[PDB]
RNA sequence: AAUUGUUGAAAGGGAAGGGCAUUUGAUCAGACAUGGUGUUUUGUAUUUCACUGGCCAGCAUCAGUUUUGGUGGCAGGAUAA
RNA sequence: GUCAAGGAUGCUGGCAUAAUGGUUAUAUGCCGCCCGUCUUGAAACACGGACCAAGGAGUCUAACGUCUAUGCGAGUGUUUG
RNA sequence: UUGAAUGAAGAGCUUUUAGUGGGCCAUUUUUGGUAAGCAGAACUGGCGAUGCGGGAUGAACCGAACGUAGAGUUAAGGUGC
RNA sequence: GGGUUGAUAUGAUGCCCUGACGAGUAGGCAGGCGUGGAGGUCAGUGACGAAGCCUAGACCGUAAGGUCGGGUCGAACGGCC
């Protein structure tokens, strides 16, 4: 008998494998869980860790974002590393040369970055050139932009976006929506 | 090769110096333990001889015993327990006397028996049911390395040290006790006494303060 | 794949994972949306406000095509160019060869002026503008045609 | 039927299940129920203050 | 009943609805009969497109 | 692998504390004191025996 | 003679036979946990019948083995009996039930010849 | 399969069945081979040949955990009374 | 170099098979109330169950929520044709 | 020794959904009652959901909570049989 | 919680080191066993006997179950993804 003061058998609550049964995603797993055992610089365990992740988890990281990364002071010669999906972005007119090393690059994202004079790298070729994750800039995508987080925690006076089908007058917009009618929410 | 053969004996050369170092340490204990006793057992003579009573220091260590097992406890106490590290039944641990841990010890009386442990008994206690906490992972102490490797920033390098800064409650004691694993007891080997354990020590039964009685305890749960 | 439900590692277990008490039966609660306004009312207020009740004027007989008109912001309205004549207009902004952008023709109603086209001159043929839109699109030196 | 009307016999345990959270403070509190005469004074101050470090960094 | 966060449907199916299911196992069928049908009218209206 | 338990195992109480053969040979836990030759005070000695 | 392994302790030898197989000729003798509310069985009094749970499990050095000393491996065909030609230590070959006479005869001997040891090296043995 | 007949075995003082453990009866699986220096050898190289591994133990020297004795040296107190 | 120092080795005997062991029946010691179920509470003097074989109960669909896997990604969905 | 002690088993956060929404007992404080194995509250600990050792027997008492085993030691209770 | 890649070593949902823990209804989740049929595969088993069925005969697995021997039998049926 143990007066047990926290849960017994508790599961650490991480990802310590991807759920996918993409044999390269478990290559590059291999190869950064070598790199994040031998080598002792905290971007191989942040990048083996960010390898493990979902797909909302990986949002995808615009080619605009990554521009704007390049516009901070000094980092305009670093390594963009995206663990995830890198898109293309219309709206910016002027991309710079840059170094971008990610899982995958959309048709319009990888033309991009190679008409500017860029390139294109998968995260094992970071690996070989830069092993302790030398000069890199890792860059995430927005997690609480995705349209299922408009709807969490939907309650009174929390503003959070009801699960709808059909959006309109008649639709929500009524008693508990307007002093008139009722109350407000 | 001879550079592996250069660390082999650059080790064996800095496990010496590192030897003479506890040696010295623990024969300079051994003489202030020696030394205290005899000015403590000379002072009361002094005292008897002029005709004053020598009041001996109040004691500043307890070692406690939770002698009451798991089931049927109310919170608050159950939370001291829990913060004195008595989990289970016959777990003990070191409690430095203040009076912010008088006041836990009158909240765990009735499932604990604590008193005031000797350096043998310490002694003792750390030899055999010594257990360091290193990832937290309960690692047994079995050398003086591991104690030197995770209390050595605080100048503990032995087993020794590590008694003495209980024994003597240093500047360290409560990163030295909380370094020290919580003492998993056995029961006693020629029962407790006291035909029922859970009335006061004072009353027939075990729990309580049971002032310099707890060696008696401690070392036939040991 | 009926393997992977829990009904089959429901089997053996008496209640099926619905309770000896509550004990699944029909419909306990109403069915449907019954009782939105008397037993279920801590559910429709609280995830539906606005569920009860009238709201403004009926329309009678809506055709939504009468209200067709998708929007085009300006950070796209480049991409209406295709993608190989667009770098040989970006390069050389200039008036007298300027790209006419047809956007009824590309399915858009109105422009809105959401943000930053280059300074480069365009016409812009559009049913409806924003004022902002006519503002970035005579800033950057081009001209809104209005067409219908 | 006759049966038990209210009684908080195990809500203090179940309360203390997940533990009882503190509100979990925040440097920058909201401004809301603060005067807005301070409030509206404060913006101002706080863009002045903001434009004057500027002009002194560039 | 209403229950948890979940948006409200109107599933139509409150009729003997299944009277009236058409599955439509027939549309391979029916291409292949629309092709006959085809290559059977241009060979009775020849030239004639 | 398995806890040799100093207090027996001389091996392992010399492992651990090298000051164990110095504390054996000159005996050191069966020490004589110094017989000084304190008498307690009248006031001591009439207050213990005291009704 | 097989690889050198640690005594074999099985921890609990008994079958574990489900509650009430010996009482209704219903209720076979393969092994349903009782769900009962009231059952003593599921409820562990004393003097019943033992459930199976994990610290039953076999050490996993001797886990598997035979008391030879061999995991068995099922044998249909003299290929499937080449499999344990450097393994012969480790595992013994064992015909299956649908083979043939004749057909035994040549896997026995090929099994002979490679050192493979046969568990059943009497099935349809003609005498 | 329920149910039944015969034969064989067994047990049986107001149930029977079951758990742990062993006695008794019945019944049954598993292992001696092995590498080996050695030629008293025949079909002249086949082979001449005490080793090895299976089951149960006895003692000795140890290690771990304990239990039960014998005995030695110190310390304290009203430096016992 | 040795050792009792990060976990047993040395020497010897008998047997080499029902001897150890397994299964099985029985006997003995102690324990063991009939399961399912509703229940605050079941061995209940609560309900179902005489026994056996076969059959026998969270399925499919429309529209969705969360999560996850995949493809492409400001796009995306070939399969109405 | 960065502003008391002790502990910290990682901390913080989010989504989703099952069951449940008949309770009951015990020490102490209590209301209605003459009282209850009555009806009703407060705090805690239990039973429900839980076997084990003891109270001969019993859901709640006492001791103690449970993987499979070996050895030791005990708890509550006992030691004429 | 860790260790392990310039034959780890070709099992890196592997092997290994270390420490703690293990009760459970309703319920949740995970890893597996079995069944009818389908794609692939074993150039799988089989009239020299497939499946079935009987078997206080044997083996493996904590278990779901799997495997084998004997009898009966007579035309088909398994392993793995
Ligand atoms: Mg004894
Ligand atoms: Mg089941
Ligand atoms: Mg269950
Ligand atoms: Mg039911
Ligand atoms: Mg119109
Ligand atoms: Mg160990
Ligand atoms: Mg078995
Ligand atoms: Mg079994
Ligand atoms: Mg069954
Ligand atoms: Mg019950
Ligand atoms: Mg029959
Ligand atoms: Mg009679
Ligand atoms: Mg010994
Ligand atoms: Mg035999
Ligand atoms: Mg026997
Ligand atoms: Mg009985
Ligand atoms: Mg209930
Ligand atoms: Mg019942
Ligand atoms: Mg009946
Ligand atoms: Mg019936
Ligand atoms: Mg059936
Ligand atoms: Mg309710
Ligand atoms: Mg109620
Ligand atoms: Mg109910
Ligand atoms: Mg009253
Ligand atoms: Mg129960
Ligand atoms: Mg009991
Ligand atoms: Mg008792
Ligand atoms: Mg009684
Ligand atoms: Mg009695
Ligand atoms: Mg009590
Ligand atoms: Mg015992
Ligand atoms: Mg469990
Ligand atoms: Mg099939
Ligand atoms: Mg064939
Ligand atoms: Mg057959
Ligand atoms: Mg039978
Ligand atoms: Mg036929
Ligand atoms: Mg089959």
């Amino acid at each position: 008998g143990i007066d047990h003061t926290s849960k017994q058998h508790k599961r650490s609550g991480h990802r310590t494998a991807p759920k996918s049964d993409n044999v390269y995603l478990k290559l590059l797993v291999k190869l950064y869980t070598f790199l994040a055992r031998r080598t002792d610089a905290p971007f191989n365990k942040v990048v083996l860790k960010a390898l493990f992740l979902s797909k909302i988890n990986r949002p995808p990281v615009s080619v605009s974002r990554i521009a704007r990364a390049l516009k901070q002071e000094g980092a305009a010669n670093k390594t963009v590393v995206v663990v995830g999906t890198v898109t293309d972005d219309a709206r910016i007119f002027e991309f710079p040369k840059t170094t971008v090393a990610a899982l995958r690059f959309t048709a319009g994202a990888r033309a991009k970055i190679v008409k500017a004079g860029g390139e294109c790298i998968t995260l094992d070729q970071l690996a070989v050139r830069a092993p302790k994750g030398q000069n890199t800039l890792i860059l995430r995508g927005p997690r609480n932009s995705r349209e299922a987080v408009r709807h969490f925690g939907m309650g009174p006076h929390k503003g959070k976006a009801p699960r709808i089908l059909s959006t309109g007058r008649k639709f929500e917009r009524a008693r508990g929506r307007r002093r008139s009618k009722g109350f407000k929410v | 090769a001879e550079q592996v053969a250069a660390e082999r004996a650059a080790r064996k050369a800095a496990n010496k110096e590192k030897r003479a170092i506890i040696l010295e340490r623990n024969a300079a204990y051994q003489k202030e333990y020696e030394t205290a006793e005899r000015n403590i057992i000379q002072a009361k003579r002094d005292a008897k001889a002029a005709g004053s009573y020598y009041v001996e220091a109040q004691h500043k260590l307890v070692f406690v015993v939770r002698i009451k097992g798991i089931n049927k406890i109310p919170p608050k106490p159950r939370k001291v327990l829990q913060l004195l590290r008595l989990t289970r039944i016959n777990s003990g641990t070191f409690v430095k006397v203040t009076k912010a841990t008088l006041e836990l010890l009158k909240l765990i009386e009735p499932y604990v028996a604590y008193g005031y442990p000797s350096y043998s008994t310490i002694r003792q206690l750390v030899y055999k049911r010594g257990f360091g906490k290193i990832n937290k992972q309960r690692v047994p102490l079995s050398d003086n390395a591991i104690i030197e490797a995770n209390l050595g920033k605080y100048g503990i390098l032995s087993i020794d040290d590590l008694i003495h800064e209980i024994i003597t409650v240093g500047p360290h004691f409560k990163q030295a006790n909380n370094f020290l694993w919580p003492f998993k007891l056995s029961n006693p080997s020629g029962g407790w006494g006291v035909p029922r354990k859970f009335k006061h020590f004072i009353q027939g039964g075990s729990f309580g303060n049971r002032e310099e009685f707890i060696n008696k305890l401690v070392k036939s749960m040991n | 794949p009926s393997r992977f439900t829990k009904t089959r590692k429901h089997r053996g277990h008496v209640s099926a994972g619905k309770g000896r008490i509550g004990k699944h039966r029909k419909h306990p609660g109403g069915r449907g949306m019954a009782g939105g306004q008397h037993h279920h009312r801590i559910n429709m207020d609280k995830y539906h406000p606005g569920y009860f009740g009238k709201v403004g004027m009926r329309y009678f007989h809506k055709q939504q095509a009468h209200f067709w008109k998708p929007v085009l912001n300006l950070d796209k309205l480049w991409t209406l160019i295709p993608e190989d004549k667009r770098d040989q207009y970006l390069k050389s902004a200039s008036k007298e060869t300027a790209p006419v952008i047809d956007t009824l023709a590309a399915g858009y109603g109105k422009i809105l002026g959401k943000g930053r086209i280059p300074n480069v001159p365009v016409i812009v043929k559009a049913r409806f503008v924003s004022k902002l839109a006519e503002e970035k699109i005579r800033a950057a030196g081009g001209v809104v045609e209005l067409i219908a | 039927a006759k049966s038990k009307n209210h009684t908080a016999h195990n809500q203090t345990r179940k309360a203390h299940r997940n533990g009882i959270k503190k509100p979990k403070t925040y440097k920058y509190p909201s401004l809301k129920g603060v005067d807005p005469k301070f409030r509206r004074n404060h913006k101002h101050a706080l863009h002045g203050t903001a434009k004057a470090l500027a002009a002194a960094k560039k | 009943a209403i229950s948890k966060n979940l948006p409200i449907l109107k599933n139509h199916f409150r009729k003997h609805w299944q009277e009236r299911v058409k599955v439509h196992f027939d549309q391979a069928g029916k291409k292949v009969s629309r092709r006959n049908a085809r290559a059977t009218r241009a060979a009775k209206i020849a030239p004639r497109p | 692998v398995l806890k040799k338990n100093p207090l027996k195992n001389k091996q392992v109480l010399l492992r651990l504390n090298p000051y164990a053969k110095v504390f054996a040979a000159e005996k050191l836990g069966s020490k004589k004191a110094e017989k000084t030759g304190t008498k307690p005070a009248a006031v001591f000695t009439e207050t213990l025996k005291h009704d | 003679a097989s690889l050198p392994h640690p005594k074999i302790v099985k921890k609990h030898t008994k079958k574990f036979k489900r509650h009430h197989s010996d009482r209704y000729h219903r209720v076979a003798e393969n092994w349903r946990k009782q769900k009962g509310i009231d059952s003593v069985v599921r409820r562990r009094f004393r003097g019943n019948i033992s459930q199976p749970k994990i610290g039953y499990g076999s050490n996993k050095k001797t886990k598997f083995l035979s008391p030879s000393g061999h995991k068995t491996f099922l044998v249909a065909n003299v290929k499937d009996l080449e499999t344990l030609t450097m393994h012969t230590k480790t595992y013994a070959a064992e015909i299956a039930h649908n083979i043939s006479a004749k057909n035994r005869v040549v896997i026995l001997a090929r099994a002979k010849a490679l050192g493979i040891k046969v568990t059943n090296p009497k099935g349809r043995l003609a005498l």
